[PDB]
């Protein structure tokens, strides 16, 4: 995605607009629980395992042991996944916030054009010209650095989004 | 032991109970992800991460079915070893 | 020699080259396949690289120690402004009646870009002096509008108070029967006749000023010349390198070349033909 195809007028508007990251950091938290309670849940399957090692050892229960191995580790895998969905997130965040942030505010993009029109308005015998086209480089300058800030909020989300790896399915035990 | 594993097929439903549960608890927090703003980037990411919210579920059902199969499968192996006495 | 691309082919020759920026009046966008195949036909990219000579005057573009424009028009000269509703922000489009030309050398290597319409042309050209600069304004000039001088004597009027003046003008049309203030500035009747019609009703216009880069800074020229064919006769505004005074004067070519001087000696850094 190449966002200096576009005008500052549409990434600076872009930003501003909408509802900002609430709703990413409830998501955050919820992912967070989740995490929590699935680690319970891994212990607490070890847990059962092992008792029912201890009550009753011997060869029927150690090939029980044997076909649970592959879900254990299934397990094991997708708590390690829980706990960097809340971290990425967040790095989500902390990203739409330094895009914000970094944006060139619309009032200066307004102003430039504002500015820009007084010096037309008034260039009946062409003096203003050249300040005209310091106001056209000036708006290219915003152009510019919308794009260098959108390209910058593009690889950060991208790279956030690359360590959380899909969910594997579940295998069988018997 | 056979007692064994029917407790052992108890608790493996508790904790499958346990993994629904928290599953559906905040299901609607994972899924509500809205974009930040109105760019293209945000959008991209509140779009995988509903998602992303949506396959986890998925493979929690997944995981709970794996878990009352092999609930049933220590019961009828208790009913088998309790049945020969 | 010459090599001619549209806005998008221009922005694959900033991206290929990797260069940000080029003078503004040619609105490019800025730089953070089909259309290639295109330029591989006119030899530009050879290979998967432009051409060597392309690259180097493209380099002159996009970090020149100079930069001299001229903004040329068919009637009144709009400075970039299109009047449609569904415009969108930053159009790259420039008006239909509007050519320009930056002139632009590093080092000793003087190179031309023009655009007309939807077309950058560039290549390279030869320029010495005030007069040769003069001389391609002049020729761009007529090829749009054949006129003559004003039958008028130069006057140098303050720069303030003309604007101030001209402002009110305005209101009236420029109207040869409001131009009394202009009058008791001392400024001729016959003069007032030919700049209200170049003003008011002008058949062709021009711009020329200029652009100097030093090490951590820019600059523009602090003159700027103006040119305007209204009925009976062609008219030059310049100002005088110094408040500030406005030389109104008859198009002839020897003032002209004299206009083009003072745009060029009121850069900020001085000397314009070896600075680096």
């Amino acid at each position: 995605m190449h966002f200096e195809a576009y005008p500052p007028e549409v990434n600076s508007a872009n930003i501003y607009a909408g509802p900002g990251p609430d709703s990413m950091l409830a998501a955050a938290r919820a992912w967070r629980s989740l995490d929590v309670e699935m680690t319970a849940v891994q212990r607490s399957f070890n847990r059962t395992l092992l008792s029912l090692m201890d009550a009753w050892a011997g060869p029927v229960v150690m090939q029980l042991m044997e076909a649970a191995k592959p879900f254990v580790r299934w397990l094991t895998d997708l708590c390690v996944q829980l706990s960097e969905v809340e971290r990425q997130i967040h790095e989500i965040v902390r990203a739409y916030e330094w895009a914000h942030h970094d944006m060139v505010p619309l009032a200066q993009i307004y102003n430039n054009r504002a500015e820009r029109q007084i010096l037309i308005d008034n260039n009946a015998l062409g003096q203003f010209t050249a300040q005209i086209a310091d106001l056209d480089q000036e708006y290219d300058d915003f152009w510019d650095e919308d794009g260098e800030v959108m390209r910058d909020y593009r690889l950060r989300v991208s790279d956030a989004l690359s360590k959380l790896t899909p969910w594997k399915a579940p295998p069988p035990i018997a | 032991n056979p007692e064994a594993l029917t407790v052992a097929a108890t608790e493996v439903r508790r904790i499958r109970d346990r993994a629904i549960q928290s599953d559906a608890q905040v299901a609607p927090m994972t899924t509500a992800v809205r974009p930040p703003a109105a760019d293209l980037v945000s959008e991209k990411a509140a779009t995988f991460l509903v998602e992303y919210a949506r396959k986890y579920r998925q493979t929690i059902a997944a995981a709970a079915v794996v878990l009352e199969e092999f609930a049933h499968a220590l019961t009828t192996g208790a009913d088998k070893y309790a049945t020969a006495e | 020699t010459d090599i001619t691309v549209n806005v998008d082919g221009f922005w694959m020759l900033q991206a290929l080259l990797d260069i940000r920026h080029v003078a503004p009046e040619l609105r490019c966008r800025p730089y953070v396949h089909p259309g290639m195949a295109v330029m591989r036909e006119q030899g530009i990219v050879v290979n998967d690289a432009v051409n060597e000579q392309v690259a180097a005057r493209m380099k002159v573009l996009a970090a020149p120690d100079l930069e001299v424009v001229a903004l040329l028009s068919r009637g009144k000269l709009l400075y970039g402004v299109i009047d449609d509703e569904n415009q969108p922000p930053g159009s790259r489009d420039i008006p239909d009646n509007e050519f320009r030309v930056v002139l632009a050398r590093r080092g000793q290597h003087w190179v031309s870009a023009v655009r007309v319409g939807n077309d950058i042309t560039v290549d390279d050209v030869t320029v010495s002096d005030s007069a040769s600069i003069a001389a391609l304004v002049m020729d761009g000039l007529e090829s749009i509008h054949h006129a003559d001088p004003a039958a008028i004597n130069a006057v140098n009027v303050p720069m303030e108070e003309m604007l101030e003046a001209t402002k009110s003008w305005q209101e009236s049309g420029f109207n040869v029967f409001s131009g009394g203030d202009l009058r008791r500035m001392g400024i001729s009747a016959a003069t007032v006749a030919a700049l209200g019609q170049a003003l008011s009703d002008p058949a062709a216009e021009v711009a020329v000023y200029a652009r100097q880069y030093r090490d951590d800074a820019k600059g523009p020229s602090a003159s700027v010349l103006s040119l305007k064919d209204g009925s009976g006769g062609r008219i030059a505004l310049y100002q005088q390198a110094r408040e500030a005074w406005l030389a109104i004067c008859p198009a002839t070519p020897q003032l002209v070349q004299v206009g083009v001087k003072t745009v060029l000696d009121t850069l900020p850094y001085g000397e314009w033909k070896t600075h680096s």
